[PDB]
């Protein structure tokens, strides 16, 4: 009887890379390089009266009223492929569970949805909101030149659901292309918030307390936030699916949606579909194929 | 003394006056206060701060870290202590120090959420977001406030 | 309806500023002045907010107390102000502001028509409270017609 | 005595436009609706006096009559009482004489506190008051009700004069008539506040003359008669209405200064009163 590899491990297929934050200009942004880069300084501050605290702040220059963030997003395929397993019944199985599914389905909508959250610029977590407007840039950068460029207004196609676009498929079938194994896809993304003038950008975190990260002396995003960023792409979850999606976690986590009691969250699916072969829904499908090329550290510590 | 003569409907004079006599003050010299309004005032954006600072503090991102509930305390004191104030330095202290109320909270503040879109109550992004629309940057709200009392 | 005239006596660099920044904003003086009072001047949602921050002093008075007009009158202006603010449909917003000069409508209504002595105890009054709150929403029919206007 | 010297009418109201004033005879009267008020978190019925959109000031119209005789009673009361009464009544009026009195009742009549709550919350407000005989206006008078205290007796010409004219009634040397315009500037299409009379479902029915609405006799009489100072230990404390007891800020009856007390003394006892409480007397004696 077939049974789940006790040591299965993915690896990450959607790779992000730190998003550097620069200033600048509005009306600049077309020549956009060369921007300088937003530093986080530690600056002192006063609290309250009954004494000073110590905090890192990242600041734009008073005479810059944008922000722009950028960073590269390499597509890669082969999904179901494990990195590390110990059964080799299991992995075939899993192999030919995963590419029946390529086959029928193709990542088309895994694809779309993640161009969208590419092109909302999601990945902008505190510095999407309060800002007069967001653009996206996205080019297919292939020799070491832009192939095919995009270009989006983040507001406009907001953070509720995935509608279709004309521009906007051509860049979730280069997506599904590249996660299909026909070509590894780069792709450079740059944001121009305009968040106002000398405001406050906020990069990601980790006497003083919460640090921020940077990179080289530069302010940034990490690649882990980016990626968390880019895969809220979960409404299958098996209540209030209209209210928006969340991210694809193992029992979506703020108590657990996906749970082991509802039998929706990814274990058992994945345990259905490949052992058992009862393949659930193709919307669930989706979702198990989502945290396979999100990676993990999947898997039985124990036998069932 | 010169003289401006004003074309308008009744309504609006109407309410004009009615706005005036709320105010307690003549109608010339209410709108005389009006038509020199320079939009935001260093006195409106504390109170307004103060304001937010209160509704922040009526909500869990009151008891997330002691960040965010010294920076909603921090503001509301500043502003308390600008109001109550006899001279300009006090003034200029206290709105500096009202920013870095804000700063303080900002940097308590979550770095990311769950879902589609931020509960406020949880996040305090907007809330946050229109409070620093308020103030504005850090060095221009400190020029500012050096231009103004300093 | 016919127009009304406003004069304003300003000292001559004021008005001869103010003649300088209207043709630098390539407007007509008046025009410039009144969108500049109007920015700043009122708001339809601001008035909620006062007339309940009113309503709530007026709680802990003895005219909260004085017959059930004065409370529900008190009560509502709060409650439909509270619910103006959740936004989402203008539809509702309509309602509740509508609403809440009804909740004062009924305040007004339950308040005396007589005092004792020279001047009125406000505490047991309120009626210097319900000038400045007719005064926020102005008349029925003007107050109306401002919120079928802005909301409609 | 019991017989009314100080004679109101109902003051009806109407609507007009400030500074239009002076042709006031057209302006609409000022209508009673009974409309359907939303309640607390329901549906309860008040009736509500409103101005047409198009009107901001309140013209409150009302004839007051002065007449003469107040010592004379009504009630037939054994003669020799009545005889020292009217005895004692005639030696005020030598010695004394009205102008207190007058002056303080013009003064309420300048101030416009008969608009009990109509006056308060307005821009402005005015008192037209014509002395009239026959059919037409003898004497014209005019008075910034808000300029003129509220709590503040102090002389003017022209207030004098019509002190001088409401002595001239109450002395008895002819009753006189006068018409009382009241123009309170409230407020484009604001709330005006009738007499209100308690429904004992409609919660409290608002007093109406012919489909107009109207402040009640008996309310500005009320307003007249507020007109006594002397009091017992309260110097800034305004005037009260003048009643018996003086209740309300009043006259106990313990007190040596309770009306009866007092009258009862003067008139039985020959222990004249104080010289301001003499006032106080003959002030509820014109009462009634």
């Amino acid at each position: 009887i077939l049974s789940t590899a006790s040591v299965l491990a993915f690896e990450r297929k959607l790779d992000p890379s730190d998003a550097l934050m620069s200033a600048g200009a509005w009306a600049q942004r077309d020549a956009s390089q060369e921007w300088p880069a937003v530093t986080v300084r530690e600056k002192s501050v006063r609290g309250t009266i009954s004494n000073l605290q110590t905090v890192d702040v990242a600041n734009l220059p008073s005479d810059a009223d944008t922000l722009k963030v950028r960073f590269t997003l390499r597509v890669l395929g082969g999904a179901g492929t494990p990195s590390a397993c110990n059964d080799a019944a299991y992995r075939d199985k899993l192999l030919q569970t995963v590419a029946t599914y390529v086959n029928d389905q193709g990542f088309a909508e895994l694809a779309r949805r993640y161009a969208h959250n590419l092109a909302n610029a999601r990945f902008l977590w505190r510095n999407r909101v309060g800002a007069e407007a967001v653009e996206v840039r996205i080019n297919h950068i292939r020799q070491g030149e832009v192939a095919r460029a995009w270009r989006f207004d983040a507001l406009a196609i907001g953070l509720r659901d995935f509608k279709a676009d004309a521009e906007l498929d051509a860049l979730a079938e280069l997506i599904a292309s590249g996660l299909s194994g026909s070509g590894h896809v780069l792709l450079e993304v740059v944001a121009f918030a305009r968040i106002g003038d000398g405001q406050e950008v906020f990069p990601s975190q980790e006497q003083k307390s919460k640090t921020l990260y940077s990179v080289r002396d530069a302010a940034a995003i990490h690649s882990q936030k980016i990626g968390n960023a880019l895969r809220t792409i979960d409404t299958w979850y098996p209540d209030e699916d209209g209210l928006g999606p969340i991210a694809v976690e193992p029992y979506g986590s703020g108590k657990a949606y996906r749970q082991p009691k509802q039998k929706l969250d990814f274990y058992t699916l994945l345990d259905n579909w490949v052992l058992r072969d009862e393949a659930p829904a193709v919307e669930q499908q989706h979702y198990v194929i989502a945290n396979l090329i999100r990676g993990g550290v999947f898997g039985e510590a124990e036998e069932k | 003394d010169a003289l401006i003569h004003l074309r308008v409907p009744a309504e609006v004079k109407g309410r004009w006056v009615k706005e005036s006599r709320l105010e307690g003050m003549k109608l010339t010299d209410w709108i005389t206060g009006r038509v020199e309004a320079k939009a935001l005032s260093i006195a409106e954006v504390l109170e307004e701060a103060a304001a937010m600072a209160r509704s922040l503090e009526d909500s869990p991102i009151f008891y997330r870290n002691k960040l965010c509930a010294d920076g909603i305390v921090t503001i509301q004191q500043q502003a308390a202590r600008f109001s109550a104030a006899t001279d300009d330095a006090t003034r200029l202290d206290a709105a500096l120090w009202a920013r870095e109320g804000y700063q303080l909270l900002s940097s308590g503040l979550p770095d990311s959420y769950s879902g589609a879109v931020p509960n406020e109550g949880r996040t305090g992004w907007v809330t946050a977001s229109q409070m620093a629309r308020l103030f504005g940057g850090e060095a221009l709200w400190i020029e500012r406030c050096q231009q103004e009392l300093g």
